């Protein structure tokens, strides 16, 4: 199951 | 035995040839089970293993949404890194990300991972503590500062210790027929005279799963680590792997060399020699 | 800074003349990801060739498997021809049923 969290550099 | 789950992601920009191509694949050990490709006919996350096909429509929609959102964040991040590295907008660049978890035979977390690379070089990595960062340079330190401010490591640790380990455990159970079967290597030694005074002994390992294996040559019981030619482990296409290890030996001394094979499908390491 | 592909050409199963098999060309350890791979039969490009989905190793280098179904014979020569930004000319690796 993938991680749903979104993070940008 | 022990197991791993990994998600791999690659975005490749191509200025003047449209938007970046995004491909992500998911693995349990050396078995591919899911794939998403932005340039496919109808990009959706697709099953690649029978044991994942039982997952319902809600699973496939959730995964597809996450893939599409990651393709978008990668496009934004490719633009960011051009600024952080003072680069022209004209060249092609690559962004890679890997994350996942390793579990032991009891299903407990052995290690969690989350790491990024730009143009094939380390950019930023979550450390083994799941609490601190390794930034490769002053550009990645800018991301480190933003991620420290936003408590990103804490969000990743929660996923890695939680959903990652539990869903890995679920897949191992649903795919127990294949994921929990180790196929031992089929082994043999070939002999190739090179000259009147030397010959190559090549130790072969075929049809094994998972890919992890150790092939070593000993001469009179001593490891020949610096004199052994070791090819990269390679996929056969039927889920199994192949590998060989070779030594150049003086003609007539062949019986002094023994090949030693270590693999999780073997109860005891094997020893073999050229059986002429 | 780029990494040139490692190339291995081999069969799925030990080769037996007249017995159906798969011819593989495994390209690995390369960066950037774009690469051109052809499988050749007697120096000419084979048309039905499939490939795996782009993935990468712990050190970020990429790998792909190119493959085709084939029935080996004593006479037919097989090879893999690879082009990459690190190569000034295509690299041809012959299939040797002992490698």
């Amino acid at each position: 199951l993938r991680n749903q969290s979104v993070f940008n550099f | 035995g022990s197991h791993s789950m990994r998600y791999f992601h690659t975005s490749v920009s191509r200025p003047g040839r449209g938007e970046p191509r995004f491909i992500t694949v998911g693995y349990v050990d050396d078995t591919l089970f899911v794939r998403f490709d932005s340039d496919a006919a109808s990009p959706r996350e697709e099953p690649r293993a029978p044991w994942i096909e039982q997952e319902g429509p809600e699973y496939w929609d959730r995964e597809t949404q996450i893939c599409k959102a990651k393709a978008q964040t990668d496009r934004e991040d490719l633009r960011t890194l051009l600024r952080y590295y003072n680069q022209s907008e004209a060249g092609s660049h690559t962004l890679q990300n890997m994350y996942g978890c390793d579990v032991g035979p009891d299903g407990r977390l052995l290690r969690g991972y989350h790491q990024d690379a730009y143009d094939g070089k380390d950019y930023i990595a979550l450390n083994e503590d799941l609490s601190s960062w390794t930034a490769a340079d002053t550009a990645a330190q800018i991301t480190q500062r933003k991620w420290e401010a936003a408590r990103v490591a804490e969000q990743l640790r929660a996923y890695l210790e939680g959903e990652c380990v539990e869903w890995l455990r679920r897949y191992l159970e649903n795919g127990k027929e294949t994921l929990q079967r180790a196929d031992p290597p089929k082994t043999h030694v070939t002999h190739h005279p090179i000259s009147d005074h030397e010959a190559t002994l090549r130790c072969w390992a075929l049809g094994f799963y998972p890919a992890e294996i150790t092939l070593t040559w000993q001469r009179d019981g001593e490891d020949q680590t610096q004199d052994t030619e070791l090819v990269e482990t390679r996929p056969a296409g039927d889920r199994t792997f192949q590998k060989w290890a070779a030594v150049v030996v003086p003609s007539g001394e062949e019986q002094r060399y023994t090949c030693h094979v270590q693999h999780e499908g073997l109860p005891k390491p094997l020893t073999l020699r050229w059986e002429p | 800074i780029q990494r040139t592909p490692k190339i291995q050409v081999y069969s799925r199963h030990p080769a037996e003349n007249g017995k159906s098999n798969f011819l593989n060309c495994y390209v690995s350890g390369f960066h950037p990801s774009d690469i051109e791979v052809d499988l050749l039969k007697n120096g000419e490009r084979i048309e039905k060739v499939e490939h795996s989905d782009l993935s990468f190793s712990k050190d970020w280098s990429f790998y792909l498997l190119y493959y085709t179904e084939f029935t080996p014979t004593e006479k037919d020569e097989y090879a893999c021809r690879v082009n990459h930004v690190t190569l000034s000319q295509p690299k041809i690796v012959k299939w040797d049923r002992d490698m």
